[PDB]
RNA sequence: UUGGAGUAGGCCAGCUCAGACCGAACUCAUUUCCUGCCUUUUACCGGAUGUGACCGUGAGUUGGCCUGAAAUACUCCCUAAUCUUUGGAAACUCUCUGGAUAUCCCAGAUU
């Protein structure tokens, strides 16, 4: 049937760092998610392997694009 | 070729799955009722000299007569039955007739049938003017025993004690209530041996309603406080009486 | 209750049934080791 | 014979975070041992022996934790009876429950008090028709 | 019909609260106490001691991993004798 | 096919040998007593021989009870298979063979 | 909330005598405003129930071959299906001819056994005739058991001949089972039988005091003959060995 | 009708069991409808603490010794490798 | 020389069958005994020690007329006059399966002791069925025009020793489904064909009260008949007498219709023993396969006599 | 869903087990005592205590009977649109590290 939603209600509106493919990092605040793990976050900062943080604001990452997540608070 | 025929015949007549013991074995069957009728008619009271070979056995069956009395009185017809037929195991001299039956009933059906008897007999006793009780003993002492064939065989019996079942209210039991063994040819029992029953909710409700004069109205087990078996045994052991 | 399961060890924070020990308990008791590792004293629980 | 493994149960003694110690408590005849019978019949394989019963014992409540002859003859629990069981949550994770059935008669309530020294939780079984009676008030007052 | 989850997913779900080691498809294995599980094998861990195959040993707290990138998972030995493994013959 | 000692090959080339305990619809296999053997090719150069020999060194690590997702599972091969008389009415009595018989 | 067996929808058949139709009348408390005789009947029946429950036994029967099934295995017994009235007539004539052959074999032809099972000397007996004729408790107990059987069968035959109606038949059957001590001398050859006689009287009290209530008058009419019939069946069970 | 209704919800019974007594049929139907006692397990897990989360309260209420000793830490954390202490209150007579 | 063996008595009488015993066979390690009898039962005994009847196997609907053991001695092989074969398990005392496909009474059967597992059933419809002991269906069956009462498997596992009422031993080949050659010479119905343990001699007793030993070896003259032992007259019944060889192949033991089991010397033809002890005909006379002097004689006195040869 | 294993319903008879409750029902006999009534015995009174028989019961198994079904159907046990199956795949080079060490090559890592 319909897949179960991920348990991220406690992770809402919190500082989180998400590691995605290409060894990319995104530090932001969780704003919403979906059943297919489509995460929408605000005040996103993208970090490459060089260690440079680039602000993007409101960003969206697909479920397949998301690899690992870790709360920063 | 003769060798093959005789060998196959010998092998079948020794190892066939019908001769496991050397003979074809069957299940013991039922004789006509007229066989027993003729035997009992022929021997009469044993007063001819023809039956001198049958006298020792007959007097020896005296030993098993108590057991026949039990089976006969056990399988007696209930008031709602005009007549009943029983399987009997009889001796071929006519010496003993043991009723080969167990009066096996459904407890709700039996209980409701007898409750309806309670109602019917009370109504008739309130409706009859003068009740003539039958004389005891019914027949005078010096009268020969009644033969079945000349006196009872074709005689249509009278109406048994039955209650006027309502067709609409008692529609669950109307067509089978006063049968001898009710529901015997239905999917409500296992078979003709009549050993397990199942009844639907309308039938059980109807049988519960018909058994009102007998059935107990106690619902709470706390009704039997200090008036149960353990209390009576305690009072017996203590030499007191509740 | 209906039976007992005999085992070689019951760990901490559980329920246990001990046999061979009943001779001293009268209402409540606390059962400890003979000698502690540091040689410390022993204290009892509050009476029921 | 039970439906869990005794080796598994002994190994779940080894993890004292996933263990709950509770006491079933309530008024007289409010269903503590009936609840424990529900748990036992879910775990133990003794439906085969109970389905062979005939007569009036076919109607007898099992009462697994009534074992004193007083309890079998008077029909009420007089001793706090402990059991240990493996019970499954809705996530499929099995937990070791060390449960104590307590008497509900207002005289043996000291046994209840003894159980309330041992357990971490109190499951208060209350009848829905009779509601709260005097031993329910005593047990609630103590456990609070 | 009634949806039947796998026995291995049930063993993963029953492993919550005990320390397990999950190695992802990226060559990083984290060993820690599992704090949650899902039907899609998206597990969250709390102790999470991470070792990456390039040689990177570190510690992290409250790390969630989706079931897609997860390669292998090793659970405690006690769950080898779990009630799930008994063949129910009704 | 359960409870048979088998070796499964992962998508990364690592082999896992053990007793297959359970399998699911999506081929997510849970196996106990797992031993992960990796056959890594190493070019060992001898101090006397200029030709470096390429040897498939097998590194084995015991893991125990492991559950593997079916998306990374490739293939498996079986290694080794798995590892009420009532008493009748007969009696025995010593006896003798009786009188000798003529020929 | 009905009592057993009316809260069930499946079960096993029980024997017809193994249904006590009015046992809960005395297993429950007696109603108020009773005559003293009815109350002491309630107490006597309750005593019988308690004493049956106290002497419950566990004989472990395995070494028991049935008489009827073993007799069926011979060539001298065949099987058929006949009317119950025919079987009762046959049983009564069989027992009469058996006792008659016993009397005539002992050369006691100066005793007439009539068809209602009364043994009377046809003439004045000498001392030797009286001494040789005195029969035993086996003969006389069998003869009176046969007499009660004859009374029941003739009641049924009088119903089947049209001489009495069915209400008269049920009333007569209840009368015969409640008046065994008056219609037989069966108590003379087994005095413990009076227990059964007493039991029947007790049941009669209960039955009558719930039958003749309201518009129902007095005198004959009570055909509720099942419990007395049961009592005599259980007597026959015990008296067979 | 019972077979039709309970199959409409999705509860399946062997046809012999549909003709059972109302009390046992009721038990079987409710057993297959509600299922096991997992709800009670969830209720206990969510609302009743484990020995690790309640041992400190037990020591604070019913222990007469100081809380700074190593025996107090062993009782508090419920370690298996600590020295033995068992609080025995109940006494059950044997089979004889 | 009172007694030289391991039995606790020089003679033991195993009884407990309620009907005539037709066959009895030893476990190929000489330790377990199986006797099938016309009361449709296989009784399983120990031979060493107090010799209890440890097992009974029921499940045949008619008379049992053969049984062999497996390689190890764990699966029993029963032919029965309910037109059936059956493979039985002795770990549980239950039945593995039944083999179906014959239309008349089955008299013989043989298991291949080494090679590949085959059951070989001769049956009175005129058929020799080759069965695999894992599938109930017949792998093959060879058609004759006469009933078969005797059957033996070759050492090489492809030749079949049939003996019918047509008075001659026939050696068939399984692959070509045709007779290789017939050793004729008997006058009456063949009963037993048992190959020698080394594998070069064949014992054959027929209804003419003569037991002949024949050749098996591929190099042999036109007449392969070695010897015609005599001295065991056949009784009133036309039973299927089952003889056997010793372990060393030196002694020939055949039952007889007078209750006596007769042992000749297979080398020369000298009557070594004429052991009495039975009332009716002796159906199955067997040696111990281990090589001990233990002899067994199962006879239709409902009995078995387990004795010594000192 | 499959493989193999199987096989209908009713009735009849044998055998073995079952008392805990075989039996939601209920009789009789009896040993050793105590008591009642009694001129004596049988037949009794009514409690204990054991011990037998009888009227019945269930489950398992075996053989037969009756009616159908006919190699049937049924039953048994068992398991291409975001996270597992319709592949972001494939391919080779660069850089770094280790062995060799003047290189080629190879492992591992990265693009």
């Amino acid at each position: 049937m319909a897949p179960a939603q991920p348990e991220l209600k406690k992770y809402l509106d919190k500082r989180l760092f998400v590691e995605l493919n290409g060894s990319r990092r995104v530090i932001g605040v969780l704003r919403g998610y979906d059943v297919f793990l489509n995460i929408v976050l605000d005040d996103a900062v993208e970090e490459r392997p060089n260690g440079e943080k680039v602000k993007l604001g409101m960003v969206t990452i697909r479920g397949n694009s998301v690899v690992i997540l870790e709360p920063l608070e | 070729a003769q060798k093959k025929k005789e060998w196959l015949r010998m092998q079948r007549n020794r190892f066939g799955e019908k001769r496991k013991g050397g003979f074809v074995e069957t299940q013991k069957a039922d004789m006509p009722p007229e066989h027993l009728r003729k035997i009992v008619k022929d021997i009469g009271d044993v007063s001819q000299k023809k039956y001198t070979s049958d006298k020792r056995s007959y007097l020896g069956a005296l030993k098993f007569m108590p057991h026949a009395v039990l089976k006969l009185l056990e399988n007696m017809p209930m008031p709602w039955e005009a007549a009943r037929e029983v399987k009997v195991l009889y001796h071929v001299n006519g010496c003993l007739t043991l009723v080969n039956e167990i009066p096996r009933v459904i407890e709700p059906v039996f209980f409701a049938q007898w409750g309806s008897m309670w109602r019917t007999m009370r109504k008739e006793k309130s409706d009859r003017r003068l009740f003539k009780r039958m004389r005891f003993p019914p027949f005078d002492d010096e009268e020969p025993p009644l033969s079945w064939s000349e006196n009872i065989e074709d005689v249509e019996p009278l109406e048994p004690i039955q209650m006027e079942l309502d067709e609409d209210e008692d529609a669950a039991v109307y067509e089978w209530f006063y049968d001898h063994q009710p529901l015997i040819d239905t999917p409500h029992v296992n078979g003709p041996s009549y050993k397990r029953w199942n009844l639907t909710l309308p039938q059980m409700a109807n049988l519960y309603r018909l058994s009102e004069p007998l059935v107990s109205d106690v619902v709470d087990p706390n009704y039997f406080y200090l008036f149960e078996l353990k209390s009576f045994l305690t009072a017996k052991a203590l030499n007191v009486a509740l | 209750t209906r039976y007992n399961i005999p085992t070689d060890g019951v760990p901490a924070g559980n329920f246990v049934l001990l046999g061979g020990v009943d001779n001293s308990i009268v209402k409540t008791a606390t059962i400890v080791d003979k000698k502690f590792d540091n040689g410390e004293d022993a204290y009892v629980f509050k009476p029921l | 014979p039970v439906y869990f493994d005794r080796g598994f149960m002994t190994d779940l003694m080894n993890f004292p975070e996933q263990i709950r110690n509770i006491a079933l408590a309530g008024h007289l005849h409010h269903g503590k041992t009936a609840f424990m019978d529900m748990l036992v019949l879910e775990t133990h394989a003794i439906q085969e022996r109970l389905d062979k019963r005939t007569g009036k014992k076919r109607d007898e409540q099992l009462r697994y934790t009534d074992v004193h002859v007083i309890e079998r003859d008077r029909g009420l629990s007089i001793k706090a009876a402990p059991m240990s069981l493996v019970l499954s949550s809705t996530k499929g994770k099995s937990h070791l429950f060390n449960i104590i059935d307590t008497p509900g008669h207002v005289d043996f309530v000291d046994e209840v008090a003894a159980a309330f020294r041992l357990v971490d939780g109190v499951c208060l079984v209350v009848d829905v028709v009779e509601g709260v009676q005097v031993n329910t008030e005593q047990i609630i007052k103590h456990a609070v | 019909m009634t949806s039947s989850i796998g026995i291995p997913i049930k063993l993963l779900n029953e492993a919550q609260g005990h320390i397990v080691t999950l190695e992802l498809t990226t060559g990083q294995t984290y060993r820690g106490k599992l704090i949650e599980a899902e039907d899609n094998m998206n597990v969250q861990l709390k102790d999470i001691t991470v070792t990456a195959r390039d040689g990177r040993v570190s510690h992290l707290e409250q790390i969630y991993i989706r079931g897609s990138h997860v390669r292998f998972f090793i659970v405690p030995d006690m769950l080898r004798n779990a009630p799930m493994f008994r063949s129910r013959n009704v | 096919y359960i409870n048979w000692r088998m070796r499964v090959t992962l998508n990364d080339g690592r082999q896992m040998t053990g007793q297959m305990l359970a399998f699911d619809k999506h081929m997510n296999l849970v196996l106990a007593d797992t031993e992960e053997f990796r056959k890594t090719k190493r070019m060992q150069a001898k101090p006397n021989s200029s030709t470096t020999q390429t040897l498939i060194q097998e590194e084995k690590r015991t893991l125990g009870l492991t559950i593997v997702r079916g998306a990374n599972i490739i293939a498996l091969s079986v290694e080794s298979p798995p590892p009420t008389l009532t008493a009748g009415p007969g009696v025995a009595r010593p006896a003798g063979r009786g009188a000798a018989a003529p020929i | 909330w009905a009592p057993y067996p009316f809260d069930r929808r499946s079960g096993r058949m029980v024997r017809a005598q193994d249904v006590p139709l009015i046992k809960h009348w005395y297993l429950e408390h007696c109603p108020p405003k009773q005559p003293v005789k009815v109350r002491v009947s309630y107490q006597k029946l309750l005593k019988t129930y308690v004493l049956n429950e106290l002497h419950r036994k566990r004989p472990k029967s395995m070494q028991k071959q049935s008489l009827l099934r073993t007799l069926k295995q011979t060539k001298f017994f065949q099987q058929t299906t006949i009317d119950w009235v025919e079987a009762g007539l046959q049983v009564c004539r069989q027992g009469f001819n058996m006792l008659n052959l016993l009397i005539h074999r002992k050369n006691l032809t100066y005793l007439h056994l009539d068809y209602n099972f009364n043994l009377k000397p046809v003439k004045t007996l000498t001392t030797k005739e009286r001494k040789k004729s005195r029969f035993g408790n086996a003969f006389h107990l069998m003869r009176e058991i046969l007499r009660l059987t004859k009374l029941i069968v003739d009641a049924q035959v009088q119903y089947r001949l049209g001489n009495i109606d069915a209400f008269q038949l049920a009333d007569g059957i209840h009368y015969a089972f409640n008046h065994v001590g008056q219609l037989t001398g069966m108590y003379r050859y087994k005095y413990k039988l009076m227990h059964q006689i007493r039991s029947c009287k007790d049941l009669k009290h209960l039955i009558y005091y719930r039958f003749n209530t309201g518009p129902v008058g007095k005198g004959p009419g009570c055909g509720f003959w099942a419990p007395s019939w049961r009592v005599w069946l259980f007597f026959m069970r015990g008296i067979i060995p | 009708d019972l077979k039709r209704t309970l199959s409409k919800l999705g509860i399946f019974l062997k046809p012999s069991q549909y003709k059972a007594d109302p009390k046992v049929l009721m038990k079987l139907v409710c057993e297959q409808f509600f299922g096991p006692s997992t709800a009670f397990v969830d209720m206990v897990i969510k609302h009743i603490p484990s020995p690790l989360e309640a041992a400190e309260k037990k020591l604070e209420r019913y222990y007469t010794g100081p809380l700074d000793t190593k025996i107090a830490e062993s009782m508090k954390n419920c370690d298996q490798n600590g020295p033995l202490v068992v609080h025995v209150t109940k006494l059950f007579n044997t089979i004889d | 020389t009172p007694r030289t063996s391991n039995l606790k008595a020089p003679l033991m009488e195993l009884s407990g069958h309620t009907g005539e015993i037709f066959t009895a066979k030893f476990d190929p390690t000489g330790t377990l005994i199986a006797s099938g009898s016309m009361d449709r039962t296989i009784m399983l005994w120990r031979v060493y020690g107090d010799c209890e009847n440890y097992g009974v196997l029921n499940g045949h609907k008619a008379a049992i007329l053969d049984l062999q053991w497996s390689r190890d001695g764990d699966i029993l092989f029963s032919a029965s006059a309910d037109m059936h074969l059956a493979s039985w398990d002795l770990t549980t005392g239950q039945r593995i399966r039944r083999y179906i496909g014959h239309e008349e009474i089955i008299n013989a059967m043989d298991v291949t002791q080494r090679g590949e597992e085959l059951l070989i059933s001769g049956s009175d419809d005129g058929t020799i069925g080759i069965w695999d002991p894992r599938t109930k269906n017949a792998v093959d069956y060879i058609e004759t025009d006469f009933p078969i009462t005797a059957v033996a498997v070759s050492e090489a596992g492809n030749e079949i020793y049939s003996g019918g009422i047509d008075n001659d031993i026939k050696v068939w080949d399984i692959r070509k489904k045709a007779v290789v050659h017939t050793m004729l010479g008997h006058n009456d119905t063949i009963t037993t064909l048992r190959v020698s343990p080394d594998g070069q001699q064949l014992l054959s007793y027929a209804m003419d009260s003569t037991a002949r030993t024949w050749d098996i070896r591929p190099f042999a003259p036109t007449d392969r008949h070695i010897r015609t032992f005599d001295g065991a007259p056949l009784g009133l019944e036309k039973n299927l007498i089952r003889g056997s060889w010793s372990k060393d192949g030196k002694k020939i033991a055949v039952g007889a219709g007078d209750g006596t089991v007769v042992i000749w010397g297979s080398d020369t033809g000298k009557l070594l023993y004429k052991l009495p002890g039975h009332k009716g005909t002796v159906n199955c006379a067997e040696f111990a396969p281990d090589g001990a002097p233990i002899i067994l004689s199962a006879s239709s006195d409902r009995t078995m006599l387990l004795g010594e040869l000192i």
